[PDB]
């Protein structure tokens, strides 16, 4: 059984000004199989209702989707991804980091 | 650049799941415009792009139709994923995925180049449609009985030349028109460079793209003319969530030589690429 | 324009 890893970022979909509307994203890719738990998180809490794209998968056969929800970012508040998939022996927290 | 009108199917048997799940989506170039899920209360094809909700009002019964193939592939996938069992010799109640896209391509002037129809048990090459020959490649060995059922059969391999060749064609083209606004559009990048200091002193500069579409971009660091293959770190493009696209391409050197470093962008949406310095 | 496939 072919098993591949999710690769994982976390980013804006516009560059980040505090205070201004945006929305943050979690694209999650290169993955197989397909089942997959994604949750995003404002300061360790689920944020209710987040939106994702439909599975679909590249050229290789792995699978990707992106998760994202409308926020207006601050200094104070920490945003992160967290990913659980059969290839993780626990869930992955992937921390949004401003500039990256 | 391209053009091209393609469909993913996916199904996925579980422990978790009664019956074997069935998902698919359709892309018009890289927009994403229809979908489809076998576990929804009554699972239909729907639109997930705005212009493709034009279509009824010229096809009337264009998101039924959609529903029942899709309905029937639901079962065809089910069906497939208990005969490959048997081709692999599995124990029932594993986990198991059965994936097929296909779909045609055109040059930017309309004309067709391309069709294809791919399948793979479990992440794996299972067969695929050689297009010049429409005979059937098996990959996996045990693709072969597959490869001799549809062999022994002409109508396979005729309706798909017949779809890939002009019925796929000539819906890529509606498509198009339909959705002429936004599938027409290319999108240049906006482009920065941002500039990092590391724990240990170093110094990174970042060069980002966004905005951009197509998803097709170069990212070059020149160090004084040379690329540089040494400390350049991609990532990979991803989705901004709003049809375009984002890449950066970071470098590392010591704290004085910002000034020889360049980023060149170039992208089809340019006329001329970009030079960025910090 | 989806398609309807085949047993394997």
């Amino acid at each position: 059984m072919i098993q591949r890893t999710p690769k994982i970022q976390v980013y804006s979909r516009h560059p980040a000004e505090n205070g201004k509307s945006n929305f943050l994203n979690c694209y999650v890719s290169g993955f197989h199989p397909s089942d997959i738990e994604v949750d995003l998180l404002k300061n360790g809490e689920r944020i209710e209702k987040v939106e994702h794209s439909d599975l679909s998968f590249s050229k290789d056969w792995s699978f990707y989707l992106l998760y994202y929800t409308e926020f207006t970012p601050t200094e104070k508040d920490e945003y992160a991804c967290r990913v659980n998939h059969v290839t993780l022996s626990q869930p992955k927290i992937v921390k949004w980091d401003r500039d990256m | 650049g391209s053009h091209s009108l393609r469909y993913f199917y996916t199904a996925v048997s579980g422990p978790e799941l009664r019956e074997p799940r069935f998902l698919s989506v359709g892309y018009v170039d890289e927009q994403q415009f229809v979908r489809f899920d076998s576990a929804s209360e009554s699972p239909r094809e729907e639109p997930r792009a705005k212009w493709i909700e034009r279509v009824g009002e010229e096809d009337p019964e264009y998101w039924e139709r959609q529903t029942g193939i899709l309905r029937r592939n639901t079962q065809v996938f089910r069906v497939g994923l208990e005969t490959l069992r048997g081709y692999f010799n599995q124990s029932a109640g594993g986990v198991h995925t059965l994936q097929t896209m296909y779909g045609c391509e055109l040059t930017p002037e309309l004309t067709f180049t391309r069709g294809f129809d791919q399948s793979a048990y479990d992440g794996r090459d299972y067969i695929s449609l050689d297009t010049d020959t429409y005979t059937w490649t098996a990959t996996a060995p045990q693709a072969v009985n597959t490869k001799r059922k549809w062999e022994a059969d002409r109508s396979i391999a005729e309706g798909w030349k017949a779809y890939l060749e002009e019925t796929c064609v000539l819906w890529l083209k509606k498509y198009l028109e339909m959705g002429k606004d936004t599938l027409g559009r290319t999108d240049p990048p906006s482009a920065r460079v941002t500039h990092h200091t590391d724990p240990n002193g170093d110094v990174t500069l970042r060069c980002r793209a966004q905005d951009f579409y197509p998803a097709d971009i170069s990212l070059m660091w020149l160090r004084d003319g040379e690329e540089q293959l040494q400390d350049t770190e991609f990532i990979e493009t991803r989705p901004a969530g709003d049809g375009t696209f984002q890449k950066w391409a970071a470098v590392q050197m010591t704290p004085g030589q910002e000034g020889k470093y360049t980023c060149r962008v170039q992208h089809e949406g340019l006329p001329e690429p970009l030079s960025l310095k910090w | 324009c989806n398609v309807t496939l085949n047993y394997p």
